[PDB]
């Protein structure tokens, strides 16, 4: 019945200080053999331990980042906190709060993990996407939408307002050197549909409160 | 400082099969190694610690073994929900370090990529940029090779790609590449081509267009 819930600021600019909070129930950070700490994961990458704090206030830190990390507990409200100073784009990641425990042989394994909070570090401004058609050429046809130059993640893409789902691939976004994301969403359809069926990609970019509905037709 | 190495980013299995994932430590870590499972969209989940001790409630088909620098993780009969990323971790000494992960994928009949090329739209060209898109659709296995050729000249450094997760219904992958040129550079050339090779392809497949 252990629960950990991370909260953070979502988006930051380079050189700002990231402050994260983890609220926990279902155990006391005061009982022995118990700790609480932070582990991050950049999108599509692996895991990096950052720091944890034990029930007796012993603090451990990743040495490559000790000069920027600070961890602290407040038992009085069942919470721990992480500061990461002067962030840069490399600190973009999902940040998980995780309970570390001590066993009789060994210890430093994490037996409960929170759902994570996502942090993007960027000097980019919030910006809805431009949506360009990927027009079916002239069996099976493919068409799609290039969803370009937006910030931040995520966008969602549906087709014909949710009616078209089979054959849809909405690809992971890539980060362009401009600092803006770009992604494509494609769908394969019967060629015999191209003159009669209407195809519209519905792009939702909640960070900018933007919806784009773009009809894709042969050229 | 201690490097955990999982030699395979991907491993292929079939349901009910037996699969073993390995993990090599750069230094002796006694037998202080954990194993985490991470399903897409969710957070990691501890399955095994101290090399061989299972977590309460974790299904008995999961097993771990090893000592020193060599550790293994075994699934007795891969169930469909076991398709996920698996990470080892040494918990012998700070700093605690994770392996690069191993993605467990499902084997299926070879399917060649369906290739499509998309010229840039007029709407985008009016704004100053040209994005050319190559799609490689519904293929298996995951390893596929593509090349951008502009006027039969190899393009390098001006395209980004991404790949979907293995499809949950037909177990295929798809790949999307965007080549991005200035409207100026786009106009300097005639034939835009994407050329694909793959285990399912007897001979390379090329899709191309002529600008305008």
């Amino acid at each position: 019945q252990v629960t950990l819930k991370e909260s953070g600021p979502g988006i930051l600019q380079p050189s700002q200080t990231l402050s994260l909070t983890c609220s926990f129930s279902g155990f006391s950070l005061s009982t022995s053999g118990m700790g609480l700490g932070w582990i991050r994961q950049p999108s599509g990458k692996g895991l990096e331990w950052l720091t944890h704090i034990w029930w007796d206030d012993i603090k451990r830190y990743n040495p490559d980042l000790r000069s920027r990390l600070t961890i602290s507990k407040d038992t009085s409200s069942s919470q721990i906190f992480l500061k990461i100073a002067s962030v840069d784009t490399a600190d973009t990641a999902t940040y998980y709060c995780a309970r570390i425990v001590e066993g009789s042989y060994s210890s430093s394994y994490f037996d409960v993990w929170g759902a994570g909070t996502t942090v993007t570090v960027s000097s980019a401004s919030t910006k809805g996407p431009s949506v360009f058609p990927l027009a079916p050429s002239s069996g099976t046809a493919a068409l799609g939408c290039l969803v370009k130059d937006y910030f931040p993640e995520p966008v969602t893409v549906s087709w014909n307002s949710g009616a078209l789902t089979s054959g849809v691939h909405t690809f992971p976004a890539v980060l362009q050197s401009s600092g803006l994301y770009s992604l494509s969403s494609v769908v394969t359809v019967p060629s015999s549909s191209l003159g009669t069926q209407t195809y519209i990609c519905n792009v939702n970019h909640k960070p900018s409160n933007t919806k784009v509905d773009k009809r894709v037709e042969p050229k | 400082d201690i490097v955990m190495t999982q030699p395979h980013k991907f491993m292929s299995t079939s349901v009910e099969d037996r699969v073993t994932i390995t993990c090599k430590a750069s230094q002796d870590v006694i037998f202080d190694v954990a194993w985490y499972q991470q399903k897409p969209g969710q957070s990691p989940k501890l399955l095994i610690y101290s090399a061989s001790s299972r977590v309460s409630g974790v299904p008995d088909r999961f097993t771990g073994s090893g000592s020193g620098t060599d550790f293994t993780f075994t699934i007795s009969s891969v169930q469909a929900e076991d398709l996920a990323v698996y990470y080892c971790q040494q918990h012998y000494s700070t700093p605690y370090t994770f392996g690069g992960g191993t993605t467990l994928e499902i084997k299926r009949t070879v399917a060649a990529p369906s290739v499509f090329i998309f010229p840039p739209s007029d709407e985008q060209l009016k704004s100053g940029t040209a994005s050319v898109v190559c799609l490689l659709n519904n293929f298996y296995p995951r390893e596929a090779k593509y090349q951008w050729k502009v006027d039969n000249a190899l393009q390098s450094g001006n395209s980004q790609e991404s790949v979907t997760e293995q499809d949950s219904k037909d177990s295929t992958y798809s790949l999307s590449s965007t080549l991005t040129l200035s409207k100026a550079d786009y106009e300097k050339h005639k034939v835009y081509a994407c050329e694909v090779t793959h285990q399912g392809l007897s001979s390379p497949v090329t899709k191309s267009f002529n600008r305008g």
